[PDB]
């Protein structure tokens, strides 16, 4: 199976990176609103 | 009940045991077919008339039976076209639900009492009535590599030998011979016939004469003289076995007494029934089985048994024969199956990181993990026990799903968390606080979701069949799953969770996590004081909010419909059609040219290309063909340019170039029945009878103004055939009286030579096969061949044709369609690019208003469907809208609180639509079924921080900003840790290429831009909405 | 022929006027005949297309082409009830008395199909009454048998 | 539904022994109650048609598609459609020597729709250019065709 | 519902009739199966006010 | 007045090769005698709607 | 017997081969569903197995 040890790296790398994007994007919409206030 | 629960671990167990049992059992039981059971039932009637023409066809056969299809039971419309080739197919559709069983019996036993009303020739090769499918399991050819047998040959074969054996094959329901068997050919010459002054007549009588069945009796028999002592039964003539014996058949004795035998004016051969398909694989004589999936049977075991039957047949081929795969869904199916398997497991992989990341103990993070098995489990279990089948749309149903599950475990064990960490309060009592807080909401989630996805299943037709395999998996997955977390989660929660100190939230652990929560707890503050912000100042966000709305109505309507993506599915069919009139032999040098193409320009993509030369899809006849091309697998055919869609583009274009023949690739309909989303299916109708001239013209006048709007019409186009020239022969009564020559020898002389006869039968190695006479080819050819046939006259002279008969040419019909029992013409067509099918349908309804006098009209197919089922769509918006408000009202006690949920819909809907508008997908079903689950989602995130933000108003005495902040801090970590795992897990849909990706693409990309836009927008927005409802009302 | 020969036999048939005028200025061939022996000239004689067999034949059509069973565009005219096209075909020449390979010729067409105008054209022009086919038929002869007192009469 | 077919089952098996004329005139089988739901009315009411042309007009274009319609068991025709009617007279018939099967076998013969093949059908000779239906007697369509029958 | 069906094929022919044709509709037992049905109707609402 | 190989040939094996694909079939039997007579029988699961 | 020929169990036969092998799976899943139901009455996995 090289298929799930393959599955299982992109899974513990691509949790730190997504999740990354949705936290820098909270708080970026999060400034924009404070802006627009 | 959750507190029940809590203090019965055990039976919570036990029920989580059946239910895998029951899951598992399921798991084992169940069905696997690529799609399930979706065009309404229909029953077609088939006949051939041999060597006649369309207008004999219709006017002798398919009106008499027509006009005896009454008093069946259901009938939507009925059907038919009559052909040149001597065929009569009737086609009658049955309302959806109709027993497919009772349906045939009722057309068959109709039938039966018309057969009395047919021609003798057309009653003899009988009347077949059968269940309408298109749907082959697979395609097996049989070939021959070293030229030592013709397709006549290899056909007898595969009849004689594999056939029955096949059709004995556990899971195979039907299978048809793409060929047939033997026939025992007399090949006439028409001179030597004169020599001996003799007739296809005299022939036809010597053999049913001297090949036949005749009765004889006993020895021995009742009543018996007493005293006897042996009884035996009398064989007398029994049917002829063999060429030899039939060349042997006595003709004439001459006055000289010698004698003349059949063999002595007729060429004898075993051959073939039926000269007008030839069908080739990778340039070889071939034929083939097809073979249908039996109801409820399996197709991965079926397909691997028919290859374990054929395998042991292997020893036994004559040399030079071969099995071939041509088409095969199985392996499609199986890749299919893998990808669900795999994407579930993702699934709760990535759940489990998602869990660990945030709550950083193993204990919490098992309970998803076992909490979504049971789910998925018990839901095939419920599945199997209305006998679903594990299809294509079921299994994307359950991906689908995934979200719902997997939110349901994250939500209720990160509240015990939560509480436990805000309060000191020990695992046992938290789960119990916790289970309080949010019991009543995911009740309430279980109705609201209910009543989105369960008003989906009750649409009509195809596309009902096709929404309601979605909606009873996914309500059935969503029920289950409700269950669970009501009383397995919150069991385990009390038993397996572990105490947390009251204030710890992770800050001051060392390394990674220490990190992580700090940073996270900082994320929230940020989050927080910037929804504290947006509710000091609401109406920015109403305005803003309206805009999001009318951006999602402008997006939505540019976005082009479809029903269900297409697919390399290994195979594409290429079209071969020439002029009227063009030769079985012009045929096969296109589809030579054809073949030579793909083996040649495409070596490595092609594995073969079976070459059928006669039978085309609008209508069969010696002019027209279809090469069928195969395609190397997948995973040897990397990169864009060598899938389907490529090539046929490529090829396509290439063929343009074929002069004297309209050759062209197309890719095959995921479902061949759906045709397109943009087209329609109309029918023209002689109600009055007006005749073939006069409809035709009726047509092209329609056809000329559907012309002159391409911006509403496109494509607008004649289904069937084009008037052709024909032969008039007319024989002249007076002289066929004068000369004293019969009527019946003339017609049946001409007949039998020129389009042959069915005589009678014979029987070939222990089979029944066929006898037929017909003038060798050459004597049937040309118009001076007419001349060359003899008719004895009562005074013995021999006559030629030439003297009583006299001959033109003139125009008539190859193909004469009936719709209803009327004369009909099908015209096919789509809208223009940026318009819809209803507004198409309804240009040609108005363009069809100004046709002549007698001439109406009538929409079938798809069109029928679309039509009665659009009807539907508005009430059961309705119905859904109205049920969702009720269920809120009812949650939160209150008329004016459900606004606040509701407004959350659009949220994820425009991330949705962005996603697919920008990679160019379309609004096809699983897009909108994706539509649905991601609304769903977004709808019980806000159901439970309104549910948060509410309790702690009415419980604790909260203001009304004080609570929003408060509940939309709590909510905060569990919506994100969702959203992350969701988005995650239906990434690789989004990305895969490859088999299936079609389909998974559908499903992936619309979710995950709906889910980024839900999260990201929602968690600012309900809080704004809730404020804003509170403080009006 | 050649491929515009065959976009005119399509044209003739289906009367696309305008697709002919073009093509008779690019030098389609007019000659240009399908497998049975069909002319363009013979198409829109069949299918009734005066404006098309008028153009036709100022390009040179041969006005008494045969098809391999010896029928002229007169035949199928007369036969289908044309009376404009029978008219301009025997002001251009067309031969009256044509006999097809069975001795039919085209009075003995309208005849049958009771085209009693067409009759009288083909008379004015010089069509031989007393024509007979191969089982020594006339015109006369027809119009009894099918009943026709009328068209009797005229004979006489 | 199943009384129906249960029935059907065994009169099939004696229908080859009932007369061949009773056999041609069509048995029924059907399965509907024994009283009128409704009688649908047609008349002309510019008096352009008689009662035998409205009775034609109504079997010929529209009983068919009712019958057909989905709960409806028997559709009994307040009329007749239209034969061919050929009357016989005995005094010409003795007259040319000649009875009523001299004249039923010449309308077999002559009244005939006969498939009689193509030209360049299959399978053919190599190289064959032409392919073409051949279209021989068909059925008699007005009253003129049948009275030159010879 | 099968009386409505047949009203409904019967409307798809009369716009093809010849001249002077006329549907007259001389014995149905549906009307009254309808009619009765809705005075019980009647009888029910005006229950509910008194 | 058939025998029995003659009865199977033409008639059993005719109607026996159709007999495929029927739902819910356990198992088929079927005799041919010399008077001409075939009976070929088709066992259902238990259960099964007869 | 030779090679080629072979055998199967009809009518009442057939009944005894399938209901002898049956029963081993219900006594299985009926020892099963007793053990399940007596833990959940008395929630205990400890009295079931006693
Ligand atoms: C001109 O424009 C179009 C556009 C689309 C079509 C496709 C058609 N719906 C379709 O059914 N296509 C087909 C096939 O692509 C594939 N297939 C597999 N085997 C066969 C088979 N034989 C019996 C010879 N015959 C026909 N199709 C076979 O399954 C489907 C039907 O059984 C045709 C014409
Ligand atoms: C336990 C007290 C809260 C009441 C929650 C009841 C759930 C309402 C579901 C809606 C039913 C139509
Ligand atoms: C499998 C269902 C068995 C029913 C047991 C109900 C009794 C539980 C009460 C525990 C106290
Ligand atoms: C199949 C059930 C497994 C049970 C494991 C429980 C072990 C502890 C038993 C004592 C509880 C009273
Ligand atoms: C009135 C006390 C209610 C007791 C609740 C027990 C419900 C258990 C359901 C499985
Ligand atoms: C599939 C059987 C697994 C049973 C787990 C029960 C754990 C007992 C803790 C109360
Ligand atoms: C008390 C056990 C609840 C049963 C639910 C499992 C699904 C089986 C449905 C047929
Ligand atoms: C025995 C049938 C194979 C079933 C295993 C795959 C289950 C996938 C769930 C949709
Ligand atoms: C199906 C998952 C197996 C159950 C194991 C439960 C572990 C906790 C009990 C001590
Ligand atoms: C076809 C059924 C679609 C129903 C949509 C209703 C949306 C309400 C969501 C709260
Ligand atoms: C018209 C057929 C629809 C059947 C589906 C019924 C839905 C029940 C959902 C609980
Ligand atoms: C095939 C129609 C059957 C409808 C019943 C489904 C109920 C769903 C329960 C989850
Ligand atoms: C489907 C929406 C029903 C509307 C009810 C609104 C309540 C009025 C506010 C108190
Ligand atoms: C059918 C939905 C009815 C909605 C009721 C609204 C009540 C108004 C409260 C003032
Ligand atoms: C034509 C039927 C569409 C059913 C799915 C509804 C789409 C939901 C959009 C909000
Ligand atoms: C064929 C006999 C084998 C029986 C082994 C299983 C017995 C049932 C366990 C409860
Ligand atoms: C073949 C499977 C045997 C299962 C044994 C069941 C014993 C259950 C007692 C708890
Ligand atoms: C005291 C709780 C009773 C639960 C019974 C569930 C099993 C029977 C339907
Ligand atoms: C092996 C199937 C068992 C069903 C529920 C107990
Ligand atoms: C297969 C039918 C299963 C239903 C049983 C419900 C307890
Ligand atoms: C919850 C499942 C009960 C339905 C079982 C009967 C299935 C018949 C199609
Ligand atoms: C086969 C229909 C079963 C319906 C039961 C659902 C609960
Ligand atoms: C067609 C009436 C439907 C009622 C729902 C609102
Ligand atoms: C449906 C009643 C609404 C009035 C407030």
């Amino acid at each position: 199976m090289l298929e799930l040890l393959k599955s299982l790296v992109f899974a513990v790398i691509m949790v730190p990176v997504v999740m990354a994007i949705i936290l820098g994007l909270i708080y970026g919409l999060g400034e924009v609103f404070n802006i627009f206030s | 009940m959750p507190n029940f629960f809590i203090d019965r671990p055990i039976f919570a167990w036990v029920i989580a045991i059946i239910i895998m049992l029951a899951g598992g059992l399921a798991i084992l039981k169940l069905p696997v077919a690529q799609y399930p059971t979706i065009a309404p039932p229909a029953v077609t009637i088939s006949a051939s008339y041999p060597g006649a023409d369309a207008k004999t066809v219709q006017d002798t056969v398919t009106q008499v039976i027509e006009q005896n299809m009454n008093g069946i039971d259901n009938l939507m419309y009925m059907s038919s076209n009559s052909d040149s080739t001597g065929t009569v197919q009737i086609t009658l559709t049955f309302e959806s639900g109709t027993d497919a069983d009772i349906a045939q019996v009722q057309v068959q036993n109709k039938l039966q009492l018309a057969m009395p009303l047919l021609p003798q020739e057309v009653q003899q090769q009988g009347v077949s009535v059968e269940k309408s499918s298109s749907s082959f399991l697979m395609v097996v050819g049989v070939i021959n590599t070293d030229g030592t047998m013709t397709q006549e040959d290899i056909s007898d074969y595969v009849a004689a030998n594999m056939k029955d054996a096949i059709s004995r094959t556990s899971g195979v329901g039907d299978v048809q011979l793409f060929g047939s068997q033997y026939a025992m050919r007399i090949w006439m010459n028409p001179n030597e016939l004169n020599k001996f002054q003799l007739t296809p007549v005299d022939v036809i009588t010597a053999i049913k004469a001297q090949n036949a069945q005749v009765a004889a009796g006993q020895l021995g028999g009742t009543p018996p003289v007493k005293g006897q002592q042996l009884n035996a039964s009398i064989i007398a003539q029994t049917r002829l076995t063999s060429t030899e014996e039939f060349g042997k058949i006595l003709l004439k004795v001459n006055q000289d007494g010698s004698r003349v035998l059949l063999r002595d004016v007729a060429k004898i051969e075993l051959g073939g029934e039926n000269y007008d398909i030839i069908a080739e694989f990778n340039g070889q004589p071939a034929s083939g089985l097809g073979i249908k999936l039996a109801t409820g049977a399996n197709a991965l075991d079926t397909a691997a048994a028919i290859r374990a039957e054929l395998a042991k047949m292997e020893p036994f081929f004559p040399s030079g024969l071969k099995i071939v795969y041509p088409y095969d869904t199985t392996p499609f199916v199986k890749i299919s199956i893998h990808e669900v398997v795999k994407t579930l497991v993702e699934a709760i992989i990535l759940v489990f990181l998602v869990m660990y990341l945030f709550l950083q103990n193993f204990r919490a993070t098992l309970i998803p993990t076992i909490a979504v098995p049971v789910v998925l489990l018990g839901t095939f279990a419920v599945l199997a026990a209305f006998g679903f089948s594990i299809n294509t749309l079921t299994m994307f149903g359950m991906v689908l799903a995934i979200g719902l599950l997997v939110d349901d475990a994250i939500v209720v064990v990160e509240n015990v968390e939560r509480v436990m960490a805000e309060e000191g309060l020990p695992p046992k009592e938290a789960t119990r606080k916790s289970m309080g807080q949010i019991q009543g909401a995911l009740v309430g989630i279980a109705m609201v979701l209910s009543a989105v996805f369960v008003p989906m299943a009750f649409f009509g037709g195809s596309t009902g069949a096709i929404y309601r395999q979605f909606s009873i998996t996914i309500v059935s997955a969503m029920a289950l799953s409700v269950l669970v977390a009501l009383i397995l989660t919150p069991a385990l929660c009390a038993t397996m969770l572990k105490p947390i100190a009251k204030g710890d939230h992770g800050e001051g652990k060392k390394g990674f996590f220490g990190w992580f929560n700090r940073m996270f707890e900082k994320s929230t503050h940020h989050y927080t004081d910037s929804v504290g912000g947006i509710l000091r100042s609401t109406g920015r966000y109403l305005v803003l909010y309206l805009i999001i709305v009318v951006g999602m109505a402008y997006l939505f309507v540019r976005l082009p419909s479809s029903f269900l993506p297409d697919e390399d599915q290994g195979v594409f069919m290429t079209m071969v059609q020439l002029p009227a009139g063009a030769t079985q032999e012009r045929t096969q040098k296109v589809l030579n040219e054809v073949t030579h193409y793909y083996l040649t320009k495409e070596k490595n993509n092609v594995e073969s290309v079976f070459a059928v030369n006669g039978f085309g899809f609008a209508g069969r006849g010696q002019n027209t063909g279809i090469a069928f091309v195969s395609l190397k697998d997948w995973a040897d055919r990397p990169g864009e340019e060598n899938k389907v869609e490529a090539i046929t583009m490529r090829a396509t274009r290439a063929f343009s170039q074929i002069k004297d023949a309209m050759v062209f690739a197309f890719n095959l309909p995921a479902i061949v029945e759906l045709g397109t989303a943009t087209g329609f299916d109309f029918e023209l109708i002689d109600q009055a009878g007006l005749g073939h001239e006069k409809l035709t013209q009726a047509r092209n006048q329609l056809l000329a103004e559907a012309a002159k709007h391409p911006d509403m019409l496109t494509s607008v186009r004649p289904n069937g055939l084009e008037d052709t020239p024909q032969f008039k022969i007319d024989i002249d009564q007076e002289k066929a009286q004068a000369l004293g020559v019969s009527i019946n020898d003339i017609n049946t002389t001409l007949g039998a030579a020129w389009g042959g006869s069915y005589v009678n039968d014979f029987i070939d190695r222990g089979r029944v096969k066929k006898v037929y006479v017909m003038s060798e080819a050459k004597y049937r050819m040309l118009p001076d061949d007419i001349g060359d046939w003899y008719v004895r006259a009562a005074d013995g002279q021999m006559v030629p044709f030439s003297a009583f008969s006299s001959s033109r040419w003139e125009y008539g019909s190859p193909r004469l369609e009936r719709y209803n029992g009327l004369p009909s013409m099908e015209i096919l067509g789509q809208a223009a690019p940026g318009k819809s099918t209803g507004e198409a349908m309804e240009l040609m309804e108005q363009l069809a208003s100004k046709l002549p006098t007698g001439v109406g009209y009538d929409w079938t197919g798809m069109s029928y469907q679309e039509r009665l089922s659009g009807n539907q769509a508005p009430s059961l918006y309705a119905i859904s809208l109205i049920v969702v408000f009720l269920c809120l009202a009812a949650l939160y006690e209150s008329w004016s609180i459900p606004f606040s949920v509701m407004l959350v819909v659009p949220l994820g809907v425009i991330g949705a639509l962005l996603a697919a508008t920008f990679r160019g997908l379309t609004n096809d079903v699983y897009f909108q079924v994706g539509l649905l689950t991601t609304i769903g989602l977004s709808a019980k995130n806000a159901i439970l921080i309104v549910e948060f933000a509410k309790d702690l108003m009415d419980k604790e005495g909260k203001g009304l900003i004080e609570a929003t902040l408060d509940a939309v801090r709590m909510r905060l970590r569990p919506i994100l840790m969702t959203s992350l795992a969701f988005i995650l897990g239906v990434m690789p849909l989004v990305i895969s290429t490859g088999a299936g990706s079609g389909a998974q693409n559908a499903v992936g990309t619309g979710v995950m831009g709906g889910m980024v836009t839900a999260t990201v927008l929602a968690i600012f927005f309900v809080p704004v909405f809730f404020v804003v409802v509170r403080r009006r009302f | 022929g050649s491929d515009l020969g065959k976009k005119l036999l399509e044209a003739a048939r289906a009367g696309r006027d305008d697709e002919v005028r073009i093509l008779m200025a690019n030098g389609a061939d007019v000659n240009a005949a399908d497998v049975v022996g069909w002319t363009p000239l013979h198409l829109a004689a069949y299918w009734g297309h005066l404006e098309i067999v008028e153009v036709l034949l100022k390009n040179g059509a041969d006005v008494n082409a045969y098809d391999t069973l010896g029928s002229t565009p007169l035949h199928l005219a007369a036969h289908f009830g044309h009376l404009e096209i029978v008219e301009v075909l025997l002001k251009n020449g067309a031969d009256v008395n044509a006999k097809d390979d069975n001795g039919i010729t085209p009075l003995h067409l309208a005849a049958n199909r009771g085209h009693l105008e067409i009759v009288e054209v083909l008379l004015k022009y010089g069509a031989d009454v007393n024509a007979q086919d191969k089982f020594g038929k006339t015109a006369f002869d027809i119009s009894i048998n099918n009943g026709n007192e009328d068209l009797a009469e005229i004979l006489q």
